[PDB]
């Protein structure tokens, strides 16, 4: 949330050259460009395997690849930093989050209570820094199972998530005034 | 300043060692530099083009001035707590080499006949002197 708000291969080249020079100025780069190297190299077997238009492109693509590491201008650090943010942005982990936030929704049905528990406290603290995520329905439904769940713990837990998220925003809690208000006589 | 600085210093050397003056003042700059962020910060090859590029600016002036700045400069790099003194030490010894040779060659031209006391070789050997007197006043040789 502050980060966001054939071209690639050139990138590629402009990176090892950022890092070529930086071999000059530093030693142990050199162990960083090969390992880029066979990061690129697997990513395009990877791909690869998902055919023969794709087939040429990569046979040249890996040639490319073979010819440039044998082969071992002016672009500077902050090029750099934003170039690397862009690929590996393409790459498949920026788009794991989401996934993730599945996973947990599978623990809050559970026959433990400590574990049920924690995960609530800690999706407490993932809404707090987050504070646009109470618009999926499936966590709606979730944080109001557990507000009615059967054990003191995670009531409270939820209790406190709810709270936290309506002082944070400001406006806007007027339509979960109700459903706290209710709760004061809980035993 | 030490971060900026170790990254710049050089290229400005480069860029204006006919001038005196500056350099005069662009030796004042080391005197105050944090001398562990040349070992905590991996720099080591940027002190390297320093002293590359002081030596160089030490063989084209000869104003007092310039030669005590370089000299007190080489004093604080040779300060016996931090561990990067034994290489600047050591090019150090290379520069003293230079400057013994050219004594001997100071020694060896007065001493004889020679060219009979030329003009030439007496600003020669008086160049050469005044570089070795600046130096041998801050260190031990």
């Amino acid at each position: 949330v502050t980060s966001k708000m054939d071209e690639i291969q050139q990138l590629q080249k402009a990176l090892l050259d950022y890092l070529d020079e930086n071999t000059e100025t530093d030693p142990s780069l050199v162990f960083s460009r090969k390992f880029y190297i066979a990061q690129w190299f697997r990513d395009t077997t990877l791909e690869t395997e998902k055919k023969e238009i794709e087939t040429t492109g990569q046979i040249m693509h890996r040639a490319e690849n073979r010819k440039k590491f044998l082969r071992s201008d002016t672009v500077d650090y902050d090029d750099a930093c934003l170039i690397v943010r862009y690929l590996a942005s393409m790459r498949p982990f920026a788009q794991s989050f989401d996934i993730y936030l599945t996973q947990i929704l599978r623990v809050l049905g559970e026959n433990a209570i400590a574990v049920r528990t924690k995960a609530m406290k800690c999706l407490s603290e993932v809404v707090a820094v987050d504070p646009s995520i109470l618009a999926r329905l499936d966590m709606q439904r979730g944080v109001h199972g557990r507000l009615m769940d059967n054990s003191t713990s995670v009531r409270e837990a939820a209790v406190e998530l709810l709270g936290r998220f309506v002082l944070c925003r400001p406006q806007l809690a007027e339509q979960y005034y109700d459903m706290l208000i209710e709760r004061i006589l809980d035993t | 300043l030490t971060e900026h600085f170790i990254i710049t210093l050089p290229m400005l050397l480069s860029k204006y060692s006919a001038d005196a003056e500056k350099v005069a003042n662009l030796l004042q700059i080391p005197q105050y530099f944090d001398l562990e962020i040349y070992s905590t910060g991996r720099m080591e090859k940027h002190l390297d083009a320093l002293l590359k590029q002081i030596k160089f600016v030490v063989e084209k002036h000869v104003e007092s001035d310039v030669l005590e700045a370089c000299s007190k400069t080489y004093s604080i790099l040779c300060s016996e707590e931090y561990t990067i003194q034994n290489r600047v030490d050591i090019a150090r010894s290379q520069l003293i080499d230079e400057f013994v040779d050219r004594f001997n060659h100071s020694v060896e031209d007065l001493l004889q006949e020679g060219e009979e006391a030329d003009d030439d070789d007496i600003y020669n050997v008086l160049s050469t002197l005044k570089r070795l007197t600046s130096f041998h006043n801050a260190h031990d040789l």
